[PDB]
């Protein structure tokens, strides 16, 4: 099924994206009855909300990285050692 | 601590809606131009909805920071900033059934 | 400064006066120096008379006849100035004359009733309305006739078209359908147009055979005939076609008012109408609208015309008889008297709606003035329309010329609604017409293009709403000194020639004669030439008619140039351009800049306030100066005096300065001495670099004056009060204070000042219970009071210059309800040229001031004169505008000549001409060079190397020579300031008229840290010490978003603004030294939560398995 | 003149809401409570501390329901309640 | 460096009898060019007055 | 906007937009066709 | 619910209809306590209905007014969630923002791309808050207190102040922004670079991508705060950083005018 | 590398091509008056002709430039990436050939002037037709900015 | 440009993933007091009138500086997050 652009973005699966556009409280009422869940997805679904964007530094692939002073890698070995009893 | 992954609407049961207020609003009772200080239970009220002072009581019982998350006595009152009284749902006990109109037209 | 003029085209007739528009359109509108008795009535005695015979008959008791006789008004209420410093209008009071008779004896006559009252003009063109001067603009609109259009939807034939207006008059359409059957439109009803001529008294035998004999086309006529056997029961039989249960034995009812009396007409008795169906088709037109009263059956004027035109056109040739709706006979200008009246009607008709209801509470004869009369909405629609109309607008007075060129403006978006900001393809588009009449240049960048255009420079609106430019006769081949001002359509009836055609005394010279027959390009013989142009200056405003080598400017950038002038600044140190049009002397003396003596005489006295003279016919007159007035963009408009005591004087010679003005002449900024070459990326995409010297002998240096304002309202708590004793305020802070609490004259106020103390009560109102006891209680009137005063805002001011007071007791004044008092301080400053500044030359060089080199180091000719200004090369060759060039290059021979010039548009100086004073500016430059003790610098040897060697000196010859040569081509040798070096290659210098423009940079930088924050939306705002922040949107967002800026664009939609928890955080944060508290949850997503509950929805949030999760902090146990 | 709505077009008629143009001054709006506490209190207490005739007449009358001396004694003169209400004052202000 | 008027209190003034005005006199003053004959000399007020 | 290969959690939806919206503003009214697509 | 100017309170619209139904649902169980005669209850009870509509959406059912006056509907809870303000728009179509300035622009040919000058006077007051904190670093001030009321005025401002600012921007970067923002180099960071004058400087090689050529153009100016904004700031948003566009690998920090003109 | 007038260089052949056009069209005229030409294609051939006249002359001034004058501002800034369409240039020395009517209909004279030197009054009105086109495209340009680029944002976002 | 980072985007699999590195670095550099350092010994930052950007102007650019050399460890899961403050606090006063 092919569609015009604006068709194809004002008939999405996400309810936070659609009302932003000219249309909103049917599709609050459609997905209210239905009990529909809102995937925060894309990002003006994301942005809607307060939320941190799920792109750039926002990406669940690069949110979480950690990093340690070889100082205080070697401590953590420390955490594993005293864990064996008596 | 825990994060949020999903939002989801539903309709709410209108246990669920006594179950987000805090109190009935009762009168139609702004607040009184001799003091701008909520009148009885009406829709600004104190107790209901929580302090609009800073970090004050309504009835003045508690007036300090020292108790920050506890409710005071002649009038229940939580304290924080405006944030507070911006945060909390009140409900209004209706009589007859009515109806929400989105569902209608 | 002698002035040479350049190319002789003898135009022969001056300048219109370039106001006479509003002028003469607001004198035509209300007859008022003139006696009522006076003949002409049109404009306000007309649409009294039109609305007048008030004809309440019979339902119940009546004969009511209230009828005119006079009207008059002679008295404005306060002075101009009075208009301005209160905030009152300026008007002058109307009561006309009345008298109500009766069915039996008598008729009182009430003389007088001040039935509203009518703003007047200013002798310079302008309205003063709310205290504040403003201008009506005029509007274009389809003149109310009789046209001819192609079928839009059906490829083949034509409709007709009637068109009335005001509004209020009917729309008639009239289709012939290849059906045959002749269609006809009205308030969308389609039918037989036969009908509708039968009711007339058009028989259907005389019909066919005198009307349509040509075409047998007249057969789809006739189909009807068995309706069209019978007269006036025609009239019923269309009366059916409107439906609301009529009465269908109501005779002449509807057919009475498309008959004669309120409804198709045109303003009055001649021309008003008449002209547009008399030419189009037709012969004559005696009454205003096909009619009859006097014996009932009617009379079409109208219709059979109107019809036999249809014919004539669908049929071959009488002549080609398809009508242009854009073409400018064909469309009509609304002067500002017309706009006036016509909402002095509507007004006048809403009287006419509350007296019939007067007329049944009216008691029996006890009604003579004010049981009839009231003010009320003639007023209100008066006032309405010139303080809340859209084609009022405030006084566009940045200098002189901008208020000309506003009040010469022209809209067509009409606040009837005639066109909106949608469409504009066509509509927007320069047409033929336009010719002599409208400027193809004077409209604006942007959305509105082509829709506000100002009017040519002799242009004039005739007596109905036309636009004439004139041409001047000429005669088999023989030139006429007699000139016709020319309509739109009777343009195109004749072969008009170029004024560009050479001469002698009365006759053409050549064979080949270059002329226009409507619209098209026509080489023709001098036999041919019926009519000749005036001067090339008809073709433009008179913006773009003041720049001066305009031929060698594409349109585009000279739009720049025209539109740039309206926005220079009035500076201290003004100058009139080396090199002018000729119209700036004209244009400050058509605006009312400067003062011109009335007479021969001579000069008592001048102060820096006044100069008196005495006249020849024994006269002495006082003319006091307007020493230095603030102007509605911030502009300081003072005069100047120009004369000396015991000097005899000419009529018409000019006594002070405007504005604006240097020696009488329009000038709008300086001439500055230019090199023209690129600067060590210091002038780079258009900026611009300057010699500090201009600073030093104040040049781009101009004054501004803001003007602040605060009132003393009057309070629920207590009324407020203006004085010195605030309470919370340090000695140091009120040293400048007078004992009242106003700010002294003269005093240097910085942004957080003082200028105005005020002290309201202490808000929440006065608490009777208990406070009103301690009133009595303790030293009644011991209360408690804040202080609420006026401070000079973030921007700045310079110094008090004057301040006012509109104290109680209001002497002359109408202050608002509540309001005790007001008090305005006026405060200036100097504003030099700084940088970021804006300056631009009349070709529209629009660039900014981006660096400020001290004399040292800047380009310096050979003789140690440095240049004043850089511009980069690079904006020529793009922006085809070669007119900046050759006036450097005119103006490099009037710097060392000592002169200045004159080059008519497009009666321009010559190339040659230009050589020749360059010779001769040479032979200073130089000439003197060789006997002082100097010949040639090494330097300037070794650039002439290189000057041959890329072709502009001829090899072989003097050193001498070749410069002279170097020279006239524009250039010379120039030395770096800083390495004393030459220049690999010479430069063009000369002097340039360039200008500084509103846009400085005052008005202009911001920085906001903390402050302020609405109270609905918690984004921020400014007030006291806090500007506002700048607006982030979706589009900067979107760029975010494409870089990774998560976090930065989360600030931007959180701690930067809304989530108060989040920025407060971030502030406390910041002040320890840590990094910011953004996460938690946002104030949007709670908010939003809470806001969807409010409306019965359950929205709730899930963590990675679908779990619940207390996005409220904590906060939402009960 | 009533409370006017939040929601109104500002300036130039486009999009301005009333709200918009209205910033934030004070959260505690104290002096309210803590002052009415010590007021009514000690007012109270010079209120007793005089013949109860006398405090309350113009207790209630200025305090209780609205603005009268012509109306002012329950029944005795004008001279009086005139007279006996300045003393009051005069005692209660600065006793002897 | 600086000017002072009588009854002027700032330099957007005009005084009476006077055709310049108060900007078109400070203008006219930078002109002004003055010799000290004494390197000591820092700076020096000079008073005009006259009438008629 | 590097000649590198593209790195997980650019938002080339955005970048591909805003990409070809700007030229837009150079297109004729051309732009009439790009709607039409 | 507010105190505007005197004696006149200001009120949002929902709090009339949230009063309009209370007393209609009052009204009626008093009604139903004294007694009940059906059509009046019914006409009650079709007010309650009418008045609910009411405060959640006007004008699906023709709208209720303030007293004929300011004849407006007055706002419902929905017309909150979709308006031109509109909760879920506004968040999107964007806020007014906190750290921020704007200014005319100026060719700054002697930045680095590096870099971009800004006024004093406007660094001063962005970085105000630090510059606090640096101020009571050093011994220029006790507390912050006395900093703030240190630099209120203009002709205070003494060098060593200037030296801790100077000190505080230290490699942190600004983000300039230039009017229609049509592509993502519509934004660029630049680092911060006090000079003398009121508008900012700006390296002419990427006038390209903000498409600002100097007659009156201006550009907006905000500060990144976090450690986090600043970085992504730096790294990905930086000038320097961004050479080629994204559109088409060409370089878009290519030289201009002047420069091909020179070499 | 400043501009003078004198930059401008107006080559010897201009003059040259417009005899040769001039007469060439006077050709074309009796051959339309003859009744060999239709109406028509006498305007086609017209326009034709000047096409082709402007076309040569532009590539006749840069051989101008080319050979004679090879460090000439005008043409350094055109050829370098500094300044310069040599359509623009075409104007500035050589001719701006023909302007078109409102409708589209390009007019039977075209402009035989440079703008080195005088742009008659007429031949300004009739460039002012597309000159005020050009610049409404503009402005209907600017309107809606982000328009196309929000709809695709919208489909994209994600 | 910023000091070498051409040879800071071939340190990671994504540009973003530098950011965040860096970002948290300078953070830590911050919040456990400055000397959480790896790098100080002789030549590191440093500032202009006195010279010590050797205790405090901008953190995260010591954090590219030793990000820079090979002393740092960045990944996906390291460490589990709690354990990681815990060590953090303990090893380093400064508060």
């Amino acid at each position: 099924l092919l569609m015009g652009v604006t068709k194809s973005a004002l008939s999405t699966k996400s309810w936070l994206s659609a009302a932003s556009f000219q249309n909103t409280t049917h599709v609050l009422t459609e997905a209210a009855i239905a009990g529909k869940k809102d995937e925060l997805i894309g990002l003006k679904e994301n942005v809607i909300l307060g939320r941190l964007i799920p792109a750039g530094t926002g990406s669940d692939f690069v949110r979480f990285t950690q990093v340690v002073d070889q100082k205080t890698l070697k401590a953590i070995e420390e955490a594993r050692k005293e864990a064996v009893e008596a | 601590k825990k994060e949020v992954r999903k939002v989801r609407i539903a309709l709410a049961s209108p246990e669920k809606i006594r179950s987000w207020s805090y109190g009935e609003v009762e009168k139609p009772e702004t607040i009184n131009y001799r003091t701008l200080k909520p009148e009885r239970d009406g829709l600004f009220d104190e107790r209901i909805f929580g302090p609009i002072k800073d970090y004050e009581c309504a009835c003045g019982k508690y007036k300090r920071q020292r108790f920050e998350g506890k409710v005071c006595e002649r009038c229940g009152v939580e304290v924080t900033k405006s944030i507070v009284r911006r945060y909390r749902m009140g409900h209004i006990e209706l009589a007859t059934p009515a109806a929400h109109i989105w569902f209608v037209k | 400064m002698e002035i040479k003029r350049f190319g002789r085209i003898r135009e022969v007739i001056p300048l219109p006066p370039l106001t006479e528009i509003q002028v003469e359109s607001y004198r035509r509108a209300l007859q008022a120096d003139v006696p009522p008795e006076k003949r002409e009535n049109v404009g306000i005695q007309a649409a009294f008379r039109e609305t007048f015979p008030i004809e309440e008959e019979d339902k119940g008791k009546g004969g009511l006849v209230l009828d005119f006789l006079e009207y008059r008004l002679g008295e404005p209420p306060f002075p101009q100035d009075e208009c301005r410093e209160k905030d009152l209008t300026y008007q002058a009071p109307l009561y006309a004359r009345l008298q109500l008779i009766h069915k039996d004896t008598g008729l009182i006559k009430e003389d007088e009733v001040f039935l509203g009252h009518i703003p007047l003009m200013t002798e310079d063109g302008s309205f003063i309305i709310n205290g504040a001067d403003r201008v009506i603009v005029s509007q274009i609109h389809r003149s109310p006739g009789v046209y001819f259009t192609p079928d839009p939807a059906r490829p083949g034939r034509y409709i007709a078209s009637i068109i009335p207006l005001p509004k209020r008059g009917p729309w008639i359409d009239l289709e012939v359908e290849p059906n045959g059957v002749v269609s006809m439109k009205v308030n969308k009803r389609k039918f037989p147009l036969v009908l509708l001529l039968r009711v007339l008294g058009y028989d259907q035998e005389t019909l066919a055979r005198e009307l349509g004999a040509y075409g047998e086309l007249v057969q789809g006529l006739m189909d009807e005939s068995v309706f069209a056997m019978r007269p006036e029961e025609a009239l019923i039989r269309l009366f059916t076609l409107l439906r609301p249960g009529d009465p269908p034995k109501r005779d002449k009812a509807v057919a009475y008012v498309y008959g004669l009396i309120a409804d198709p007409r045109r303003y009055d008795l001649g021309e008003a109408g008449r002209y547009k169906a008399e030419e189009k088709l037709g012969i004559r037109l005696s009454g205003r609208t096909l009619a009859r009263f006097e014996d009932g059956e009617f009379k079409d004027e109208v219709f059979l015309p109107t019809l036999r035109y249809l014919f004539a056109l669908t049929a071959g040739v009488p002549g080609h008889e398809v009508d242009d709706i854009d073409h400018l006979g064909n469309r009509r200008i609304r002067t500002v008297g017309e706009l006036m009246t016509d909402q002095f009607r509507v007004g006048l008709a809403r009287l006419a709606r509350g007296v019939r209801e007067r007329m049944l509470m009216g008691s029996e004869d006890s009604l003579t003035p004010a049981k009839l009369v009231n003010s009320r909405p003639l007023e209100a629609a008066i006032r309405e329309f010139f303080s809340r109309s859209q084609l009022s607008q405030f006084k566009d007075e940045t200098n002189p010329l901008s208020s000309l060129r506003h009040k010469r403006r022209i809209s067509a978006l009409g606040p009837g609604g005639l066109t909106r900001e949608r469409a504009g393809f066509d509509v927007r588009d320069v047409h033929r017409t336009h010719y002599g009449r409208i400027c193809p240049v004077e409209t604006p960048e942007g959305a509105n293009i082509g829709l506000i255009t100002s009017l040519a420079a002799y242009a004039r609106v005739d007596e109905l709403g036309f636009i004439r430019t004139p041409y001047r006769r000429v005669v088999g081949g023989v030139v006429t000194d007699e000139v016709v001002y020319m309509t739109a359509t009777e343009e195109d009836r004749y072969t008009i020639a170029q004024a560009n055609t050479p001469l002698e005394g009365n006759r053409i010279a050549a064979e080949r004669v270059v002329a226009r027959r409507k619209g098209e390009p026509v080489i023709v013989s001098p036999e041919e030439v019926e009519f000749m142009d005036v001067s090339p200056k008809q073709v433009f405003s008179v913006n773009t008619n003041l720049i001066p080598f305009l031929e060698h400017d594409d349109a585009n950038r000279a739009l720049m140039g025209s539109n740039m002038q309206t926005q220079a600044v009035p500076l201290i140190r003004a100058q009139a351009p080396v090199v002018m049009t000729g119209l700036e002397e004209r244009v400050v003396r058509d605006s009312l800049a400067a003062l011109y003596a009335e007479e021969d005489g001579e000069v008592a006295k001048v102060d820096g306030n006044r100069i008196v003279v005495r006249y020849e016919d024994g006269r002495l007159v006082e003319y006091p100066l307007r020493r230095f007035y603030r102007s509605n963009q911030g502009t300081a408009l003072d005069q100047r005096p120009r004369v000396v005591v015991g000097q005899r004087v000419r009529k018409g010679d000019l006594l002070a300065d405007g504005p604006a003005s240097e020696n009488g002449f329009l000038a709008l900024g300086q001439n500055v001495l230019v090199a023209i070459m690129p600067f060590d990326g210091y002038n780079f995409e258009d900026a611009i670099v300057i010699s500090e010297e201009l600073l030093k002998r104040d040049f781009y240096t101009s004054i501004h004056i803001e003007r602040y304002e605060i009132e003393a309202r009057d309070t629920k708590l207590g009324p407020e009060r203006i004085t010195r004793d605030i309470p919370h305020l340090s000695e140091a802070a009120l040293r400048d204070l007078d004992e009242e609490g106003v700010v002294r004259i003269g005093a240097e106020v910085k942004p957080g000042d003082i200028l105005v103390g005020r002290t309201s009560f202490k808000g929440e109102s006065e608490p009777t219970p208990e406070e009103r006891l301690l009133r009595s209680i303790f030293g009644e009137k011991a209360r408690d009071v804040k202080d609420t005063s006026l401070r000079v805002p973030p921007g700045e001011g310079g110094i008090v210059v004057r301040t006012v007071r509109l104290r109680r007791g209001d002497p002359g004044v109408e202050l608002k309800p509540g309001v005790r008092e007001v008090v305005r301080v006026y405060v200036a400053q100097k504003r030099k040229l700084q940088v970021g500044d804006k300056l631009a030359n009349r070709h529209g060089n629009k660039g900014v001031v981006a660096k400020i080199l001290p004399v040292e180091d800047m380009p310096h000719l050979p003789d140690g004169t440095p240049v004043d200004v850089i511009l980069n090369p690079l904006g020529v060759p793009s922006r085809m505008n070669l007119g900046q060039i050759l006036e450097t290059h005119l103006g490099l021979a009037g710097y060392f000549l000592g002169q200045r010039y004159i080059s008519p548009i497009f009666d321009g100086a010559k190339e040659p001409e230009i050589k020749e004073l360059l010779a001769q500016a040479f032979e200073v430059y130089f000439g003197k060079r060789k006997g002082e003790g100097f010949g040639v610098d090494k330097r300037e040897v070794e650039v002439l190397r290189r000057a041959e060697k890329l072709g502009l000196v001829t090899p072989g010859k003097t050193p001498e020579e070749q410069l002279k040569e170097l020279f006239l081509q524009g250039k010379v040798v120039l030395y770096d300031g800083r390495t004393g070096e030459p220049i690999e290659g010479p430069i063009v210098v000369g002097q340039m008229f360039i200008m500084k423009l509103y846009h400085m940079v005052e008005d202009k930088m911001h920085a906001r840290s903390t402050g302020p924050y609405s109270l609905i939306t918690q984004q921020p705002l400014g007030g006291k010490a806090q500007f506002g922040g700048q607006r982030f949107g979706e589009m900067e967002v979107w760029a975010l978003e494409a870089y990774g800026a998560a976090h930065t664009l989360q600030e931007m939609l959180t701690l930067k603004s809304d989530d108060i928890e989040g920025r407060n955080a971030a502030y406390e944060a910041i002040i320890k030294g840590e990094d910011v508290p953004e996460p938690s949850v946002p104030e949007s997503f709670r908010v939003l939560v809470k806001e969807l509950q409010a409306l019965a929805l359950d929205v709730q949030t899930l963590d990675e398995k679908d779990n619940p999760v207390d996005i409220f902090e904590g906060l939402a146990s009960k | 003149q009533e409370p006017v709505s939040l929601e109104t077009p500002i300036g130039d008629e486009k999009d301005s809401f009333y709200g918009d143009f209205i910033p934030d001054e004070h959260l505690p709006s104290p002096v309210d409570a803590a002052t009415q506490s010590l007021l009514s209190e000690e007012l109270e207490k010079a209120l007793s501390k005089l013949s109860e005739r006398e405090a309350m007449v113009l207790k209630l009358r200025k305090g209780l329901i609205d603005g009268e001396e012509v109306g002012a004694f329950f029944g005795v003169t004008r001279e009086r309640i005139r007279q006996i209400e300045n003393k009051a004052l005069r005692k209660l202000k600065y006793h002897e | 460096t600086s000017v002072y008027i009588e009854d002027v209190l700032h330099e957007f003034s005009t005084i009476p009898g006077v055709k310049e005005d108060v900007v078109e006199i400070i203008l006219n003053l930078k002109e002004l060019v003055v010799r000290f004959l004494n390197p000591s000399l820092q700076t020096v007020t000079l008073l005009l007055k006259a009438e008629g | 906007s590097m000649a590198r290969p593209v790195s997980i959690g650019e938002a080339v939806g955005i970048v591909a937009a805003q990409s070809i919206g700007e030229p837009g503003t150079q297109l004729t009214m051309g732009l009439p066709r790009v709607i039409e697509l | 619910m507010v105190q505007v100017d005197g004696g006149r309170f200001a009120t949002s619209d929902l709090n009339d209809l949230y009063r309009r139904l209370i007393n209609r649902n009052n009204r009626l169980k008093k009604l139903l306590a004294q007694g009940a005669p059906e059509i009046i209850i019914r006409n009650e009870k079709r007010m309650l209905q009418e008045a609910v509509d009411a405060l959640l959406d006007n004008g699906r059912r023709g709208a209720p007014v303030t007293n004929p006056g300011s004849d407006r509907p007055l706002r419902s809870l929905t017309d909150i969630l979709s308006g031109k303000q509109g909760r879920f728009r506004q968040n999107l179509l964007g806020k007014r923002v906190d750290y921020s300035g704007r200014s005319v622009i100026v060719v700054g040919p002697q930045l680095k791309l590096h870099q971009c000058g800004l006024p004093k006077r406007m660094a001063l007051e962005l970085f105000k808050p630090f510059l606090l904190k640096k101020m009571e670093e050093k011994g220029i001030a006790p507390n912050v207190k006395a900093a703030r009321r240190m630099l209120e005025r203009q002709r205070d401002i003494k060098d060593e102040v200037w030296d801790a600012l100077e000190e505080v921007i230290h490699g942190k970067v600004v983000l300039l922004n230039r009017a229609p923002t049509l592509h993502r180099l519509g934004i660029q960071a630049f680092q911060p670079v006090l000079v003398e004058g009121q508008s900012i400087q700006l390296h002419p090689l990427v006038c390209e991508a903000f498409n600002a050529d100097f007659d009156g153009d201006q550009m907006a100016v905000h500060v990144p705060l976090s450690s986090f904004a600043q970085a992504e700031a730096r790294i990905q948003m930086l000038s320097a950083h961004n050479l080629l566009s994204p559109a088409s690998g060409e370089p878009l920090a290519k030289p201009s005018r002047d420069i091909i003109l020179g070499l | 590398i400043t501009i003078g007038i004198d930059d401008a260089v107006i080559p010897e052949e201009k003059k040259q091509y417009l005899e040769e056009a001039d007469r060439k069209l006077l050709q074309i005229e009796q051959a339309y008056e003859m009744g060999f030409l239709t109406d028509r294609e006498r305007y086609d051939q017209i326009l034709q002709l000047w096409t082709e006249t402007t076309e040569k002359v532009t590539q006749a001034v840069f051989k101008n430039f080319e050979e004679n004058y090879p460090f000439n501002p005008l043409y350094v800034m055109a050829q370098s990436g500094a300044r310069g369409n040599p359509q623009q240039i075409r104007q500035l020395c050589g001719l701006r050939g023909l302007m078109q009517k409102p409708s589209g209909e390009t007019f039977e004279v075209p402009v035989r002037s440079s703008f080195r030197e005088g742009l008659t009054v007429l031949e300004y009105f009739i460039s002012s037709h597309g000159a005020r086109k050009g610049g409404a495209d503009t402005a209907l340009r600017t309107a809606d900015s982000g328009y196309l680029t929000r709809k695709l944002v919208d489909v994209t976002h994600e | 440009a910023e000091p070498g980072i051409d040879k800071l985007f071939g340190m990671v699999d994504s540009k973003y993933r530098l950011t965040v590195v860096v970002a948290k670095r300078a953070q830590q550099l911050l919040r456990h007091g400055f000397k959480n350092t790896v790098l100080e010994p002789e030549e590191r930052p440093k500032m202009q009138t006195l010279e010590g950007l050797f205790d405090d102007p901008n953190a995260e650019t010591w954090a590219m500086k030793e990000l820079l050399t090979g002393r740092l460890v960045f990944g996906e899961n390291l460490v589990p997050e709690d354990r990681l403050q815990k060590e953090m606090e303990r090893i380093y006063p400064g508060e």
